[PDB]
């Protein structure tokens, strides 16, 4: 189903990232291990997979405890409010009582 | 007279004899199918898992008056077989107690947890049998087994009134008071005795002149040693409630419940929609039977001093039946044909 | 609504749905009990490929063991019978040993042949998890391994439910590698006695197991009779009970005395040490045995109606054995002191 | 006293039992590949663990293999397989192995030792038990399942996003490497609520910890967390014979790290049962006793005790496995 | 403070103190008796605070705190956990007529009694104003639980006669 892109494995030393390495938004920062390239398909390098299909990198929801959170949304945790940008939570600190 | 089950392991005959008999299968409280006459009624008190006074004890009562059962269990009554003589069949939910009227003389009172009382008038004189004696006014002979023999100890006497012959009747407890669970600490034993010495402390001093709290103290010592209570104190307040009920029958109403001693509340069922119309209170003994659009006429309720939570609506706007909210008398049955509610 | 799974014959099993097979193990496999909120368990012990003992487990504190020869224990003790307890009334019946739990809901039997039977309740629909298989009407997916996957080999499915306990460790179970003259199994297909159970159940698996047993035949008539009781009981529980079978070729299922094996015997089993209360016997028909009709049962055996002894303080006395009190004395009539 | 940061250790053992770098203990029991620890600020190394299920039970889990990656040598280096063997980039090799800065060596007690330059020491023996010693240099640059190697144990549930969850399941699920692996639900606490038969034995067996035999070490490391692990292991795993003694040895090794010694091996207990011709002796200071050391006598001899199999003090290890 | 206190020595045994595990008929209700911390109302707390330590506390001081007619030794732990939940803006209700019941209607003007001015409320904002300190304060609980008087805005509550 377009605009899906496929790739083959040159099979020189099996370092190419095949279908075994689908760089989901939740896995982008985490290192990806490659047991060996497998001829498969993947979205463009500038595009990352999502639950349904691959979507812009800057839009995968930030994840707090087992629930979704769209970008720009803020959550208050006891003493401070924090907002997720670039999938990463940013917010100030205030040592309170 | 009255036959009742003090606590949940002891029995009190009609003639006023107290004894101990823990069982776990069906028995016979009182019947009349033993005399040289055709019997009428029969009451069975089969209990579940109550051979030990642990908190898990549950009890069931079945009544066979003519052709029906009532199955007093857990929540409320059943009518599993309608009786052809409902002309004098009533059920009343007064205070915390439930009252059943089954005939001119027979009456039953239930706490809904573990206490059952049976009341008979003078008609049934020397005409009954079972675990409640023969109601003849003589204490000595009110311990006869089912085979016309006078036993010696209650444990053997009770086995003869068993219904099913495959129960593995209880053998006996050879030890003295302070059951196995006690007298091994004399530190838990020394708190139980003082804990329910309140039967003679400050409020029951007037009762003690009329009724001696000797048997009830012993009952308290029992079924508190052998009752591991964890987060539920109902195993304890029941004995004091029974003693207070006995006092009440002699016109000596008492109040004993504090904010830190068996507390009780009845405000939960107080019209949560608004609630500000607080129509529920907790009363000393809240006279028993009050008319409504259920039985718009005085009944024969032989307690008249039922403890619990009560509604005290003004002279008008008497209490309703189902929604538990005082309403003007319009909401009475249109007619009594066929004995149906008819709104 | 009530199912029934039974262990019968020699190394045979039947599930709650009908899918049935053979098995021989050593490790006290799990027979019934949900695997989400257990709350109890039924464990059937084996020994050297045989069927020895049955046990239950409530929570993690109460054990009970029943054994096949009528000996009961508490885990470390030796209790008597019937021995009612915190629920779980151990009793006796028309000749078999019964263990009934109504607060939780189940009934287990052990007859003279050692054939285990367990009946569950409806509220465990789609929730039972043991060796008898899941309890849903669909009858083809009843090989759920403990991992949750599905298999086809009976031994692989059954080996995943083994339970070990300290001193008793167990190994993998392997099918016996032993192979093999009248064919009376077609008795289920020829006579009209079983013709009425045909439209409710399919006799074919019973014939298959009958020939499987026939392969062995370490005896004359033992080839088939054990395979026959099960079919009769199965189509009896289905809603209609076979009447007056056993009169042609059966092998007389055994009980100690009386030998009055028959269907539709009231569990009440009126004796003379009873209050003769009627109308309270509302139990379905249960197969078993008794002793004829002119005799009333006693604790050990049954005796003529005219020799029911009197009882006093737990002691038994023959008729006309007048006891003496300090003030009075009187005689033993037919269990009625006067 | 003078404060000073000292080396940290991440431990993985039992069915699924973790000790983070600081002090935090917990149980995860998830079935997928996970990232145990990474440099996270300079990207010098990475450790990945593969996990599977054992003992055909709901709550029984194991670790099959561990893979280390060292960008220094540019390649996905040694994989520690379930056996004692190791594979360098897909090819099996024979120990010992020497290279520019890597040393992999078979130890006395039938294990493997992987060492890099002056730090990152790893002990792994076959049946799912991993010890990782890390030098103080990596004092604040580490993110993974072992948590940041800081002084506070109250922030070891820090997900890569930046926030710390209160639940263990959510924290664990955040470190997957495959999108297919499912996210486990509530962690089950008592495993032998499903096997009531194995209840008395477990409680009576996992009680030697709170007995006089270990009373000497009762004030070196608190044996509260090592008791529930014993109970869990005995209740859960298929074979209780070796699971019981796979846990006691862990406590004994923990005590040995603080200097306290104990025997804890008596008849009726899983004695080492060393083959003939060798000695079960306690401390022996293994640096000699393998005449490879005889060939090279001037490389190093600096090691503590290991109470492993040894030989009488007149023998050296034979190549084929003898000691005569 | 004082050097003559008979320092507490140690408890050698493991969980299930000597009071537990001597019968294992008890220790079988207590675990189930106060597993209610995750039964029907506390599934929402569990996502914010993990109730392992509170279960451990409940198991303790329940075998060793013998109870006769006074169930207060057990309701307190549940009350503490509910308080901790309430701190995280997550009010819950757990008291019934058959489980640690509490009544505050005894002090309801026995002179008349009909003027029922008191109720029992769970969150019940903590610090109010009366003729004692008619100014805002800094109360860091802000809905202390208990029995509360909630008569109309006008005719505020008094100090001594309540
Ligand atoms: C019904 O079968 C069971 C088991 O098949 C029989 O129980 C067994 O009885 C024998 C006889 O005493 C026990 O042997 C004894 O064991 C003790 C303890 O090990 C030992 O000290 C004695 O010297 C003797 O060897 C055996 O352990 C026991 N097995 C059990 C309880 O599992 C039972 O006797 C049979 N019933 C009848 C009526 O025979
Ligand atoms: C968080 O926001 C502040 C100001 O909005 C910014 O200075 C800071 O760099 C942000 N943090 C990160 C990690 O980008
Ligand atoms: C109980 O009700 C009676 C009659 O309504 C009343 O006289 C009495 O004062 C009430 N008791 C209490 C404590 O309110
Ligand atoms: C049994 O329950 C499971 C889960 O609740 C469900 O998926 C399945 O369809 C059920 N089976 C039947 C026969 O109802
Ligand atoms: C190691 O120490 C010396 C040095 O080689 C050697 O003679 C000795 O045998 C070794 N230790 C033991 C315990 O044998
Ligand atoms: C408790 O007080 C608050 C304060 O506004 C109120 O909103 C709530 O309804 C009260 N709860 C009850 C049960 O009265
Ligand atoms: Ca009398
Ligand atoms: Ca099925
Ligand atoms: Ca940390």
């Amino acid at each position: 189903r377009p605009p899906m892109v496929k790739l083959v494995c040159p099979a020189d030393n099996l370092r190419a990232e095949g279908l075994e390495c689908t760089k989901t938004c939740q896995n982008y920062d985490l290192e990806c291990m490659s047991m060996g390239c497998v001829s498969g398909c993947l979205c463009p390098p500038g595009m990352v997979r999502h639950e349904n299909r691959c979507v812009a990198l800057e839009r995968c929801p930030c994840f707090h405890q087992g629930k979704e959170y769209a970008p720009g949304e803020t959550v208050k945790i006891g003493c401070n409010t924090c907002v997720c940008r670039d999938r990463k939570w940013n917010c100030t600190d205030h040592v309170c009582d | 007279a009255t036959c009742s089950t003090i606590g949940m392991a002891h029995y009190l005959t009609f003639d006023g004899l107290k004894y101990l008999f823990p069982g776990e299968c069906q028995y016979v409280l009182v019947q009349d199918y033993c005399g040289s006459n055709p019997g009428t009624f029969r009451i069975l008190v089969g209990n579940k898992g109550c051979s030990h006074p642990s908190v898990k004890c549950k009890k069931r009562v079945t009544i066979l008056v003519e052709g029906g059962e009532i199955e007093l269990f857990d929540g409320e009554v059943n009518v599993k077989r309608p009786m052809k003589d409902e002309t004098h069949f009533e059920v009343v939910e007064s205070g915390r107690y439930i009252i059943l009227l089954l005939g001119k003389a027979l009456s039953v009172v239930w706490d809904r947890h573990l206490s059952i009382s049976v009341v008979l008038k003078q008609t049934y004189q020397e005409k009954v049998c079972g675990l409640c004696g023969n109601f003849d006014g003589i204490q000595n002979n009110d311990l006869t087994s089912s085979n016309l023999q006078v036993e010696e100890d209650p444990v053997d006497f009770g086995n003869s009134w068993k219904v099913s012959s495959q129960c593995a009747d209880t053998r006996k407890v050879p030890l003295d008071s302070s059951p196995a669970t006690c007298h091994n600490n004399i530190m838990k034993q020394t708190m139980v005795d003082s804990s329910c010495r309140i039967l003679t402390s400050d409020v029951f001093q007037d009762c003690n002149k009329l009724v001696d709290p000797e048997p009830y103290l012993d009952v308290c010592i029992y079924d508190t040693c052998s009752c591991e209570s964890i987060g539920d104190c109902a195993c304890f307040c029941d004995t004091i409630a029974a003693y207070a009920h006995v006092c009440a029958q002699h016109g000596k109403v008492v109040t004993w419940r504090t904010a830190t001693l068996c507390p009780q509340s009845c405000e939960e069922r107080n019209l949560r929609e608004n609630g500000y119309e607080c129509e529920w209170r907790y009363n000393s003994c809240a006279p028993a039977c009050q008319v409504t659009c259920q039985h718009p006429e005085p009944l024969a309720c032989p307690v008249q001093c039922v403890e619990g939570c009560h509604a005290h609506c003004p002279p008008g706007k008497i209490l309703d039946e189902l929604l538990q909210t005082c309403v003007d008398p319009e909401d009475c049955p249109v007619c009594e044909v066929a004995g149906r509610r008819f709104a | 609504s009530t199912a029934r799974c039974s262990l019968f014959g020699s190394d045979f099993v039947n599930t709650f749905d009908g899918s049935m097979y053979s098995f021989a193990g050593y490790c006290s496999y799990l027979l019934a009990g949900g695997c989400q909120k257990r709350s109890f368990s039924i464990i059937g012990d084996f020994q050297n490929g045989k069927r020895v003992s049955l046990s239950v487990y409530l929570g993690e504190f109460f054990d009970i063991h029943l054994f096949v020869n009528g000996t009961v224990t508490q885990g470390d003790q030796r209790v008597s019978m019937p021995y009612a307890s915190k629920g779980l009334y151990l009793e006796t019946e028309a000749g078999y040993y019964k263990l009934s739990g109504e607060a939780y809901g189940f009934v287990a039997r052990i007859d003279g042949s050692g054939n285990f039977q367990v009946l569950l309740s409806d509220r465990y629909f789609n929730k039972t998890c043991g060796l008898c298989g899941n309890f849903n009407i669909f009858a083809e997916d009843d090989f759920m391994t403990q991992e949750g996957t599905l298999t086809s080999d009976p031994y692989d499915f059954a080996n995943s439910w083994a339970l070990s306990s300290g001193e008793q460790w167990c190994e993998r179970a392997s099918p016996p590698s032993s192979s093999c003259l009248w064919e009376q199994c077609q008795l289920l297909k020829s006579t009209s006695v079983f013709a009425r159970c045909h439209p409710l159940v399919d006799p074919e698996p019973f014939v298959a197991l009958c020939e499987k047993t026939l392969c062995e035949c370490a005896g004359g008539l033992e080839c088939a009779c054990p395979a026959l009781l099960e079919y009769a009981r199965t189509c009896a529980q289905e809603g209609m009970v076979l009447y007056g079978w056993t009169d042609h070729s059966a092998c007389s299922p055994v009980c100690p005395a009386g030998m009055e094996y028959r269907q539709c015997v009231s569990p009440c089993a009126r004796t003379c040490q009873s209050l003769h209360i009627n109308e309270m016997c509302q139990e379905r028909c249960v197969d078993g045995c008794s002793c004829p009709e002119g005799q009333l049962l006693d604790e050990g055996l049954c005796v003529e109606s005219t020799e029911c002894p009197c009882v006093h303080s737990g002691k038994r006395y023959p008729p006309g054995t007048s006891l003496s009190r300090d003030c009075n004395t009187c005689i033993c009539r037919n269990s009625q002191w006067i | 006293c003078s404060n000073e940061e000292c080396p940290g250790e991440c431990l993985v053992t039992g069915q699924s039992h973790f000790k983070s770098f600081d002090n935090r203990y917990f149980t995860f029991s998830g079935i997928c590949q996970y990232l145990l620890a990474r440099d996270c600020q300079d990207h010098s190394f990475s450790i990945v663990i593969e996990t599977v299920q054992c003992a055909d039970d709901r709550d029984a889990v194991c670790t099959r293999s561990v893979t280390v990656r060292l960008p220094g040598l540019h390649n996905s280096l040694v994989k520690l397989k379930h056996g004692a063997g190791v594979a360098m980039d897909g090819q099996d090799v024979q120990l010992p192995l020497l290279k520019g800065d890597l040393r992999i060596q078979h130890t006395v007690t039938a294990s493997v030792r992987l060492s890099y330059g002056e730090d990152l020491q790893m002990d792994w023996d076959g049946r799912g038990r991993l010890l990782v010693k890390l030098s103080p240099v990596y004092a604040g640059k580490t993110c993974g399942l072992c948590g940041n190697y800081n002084g506070n144990q109250g922030d070891d549930f820090l997900t890569p996003s930046g926030l710390a969850e209160p639940r263990v399941e959510d924290f664990g699920n955040a470190w997957k490497l495959h999108g297919d692996c499912q996210d486990l639900q509530k962690q089950h606490s008592d495993p032998c609520a499903l096997n009531p038969r194995m209840t008395r034995f477990s409680e009576e067996a996992c009680a030697v910890l709170t007995s006089p035999t270990f009373e000497a070490c009762h004030r070196a490391v608190s044996p509260l967390p090592y008791l529930r692990n014993c109970r869990y292991d005995v209740c859960s795993c298929s074979d209780g014979r070796e699971c019981l003694c796979g846990a006691l040895a862990s406590y004994a090794a923990a005590c040995a790290g603080r200097g306290v010694r104990v025997a804890w091996r008596e008849p009726g207990r899983c004695e080492l049962n060393c083959p003939k011709g060798q000695v079960y002796l306690q401390c022996g200071t293994p640096c000699n006793l393998t005449c490879r050391s005889l060939s090279y006598p001037d490389e190093e001899c600096n090691e503590a005790c290991l109470e492993g199999c040894f030989c009488p003090p007149g023998l050296y290890m034979d190549e084929r496995g003898d000691c005569v």
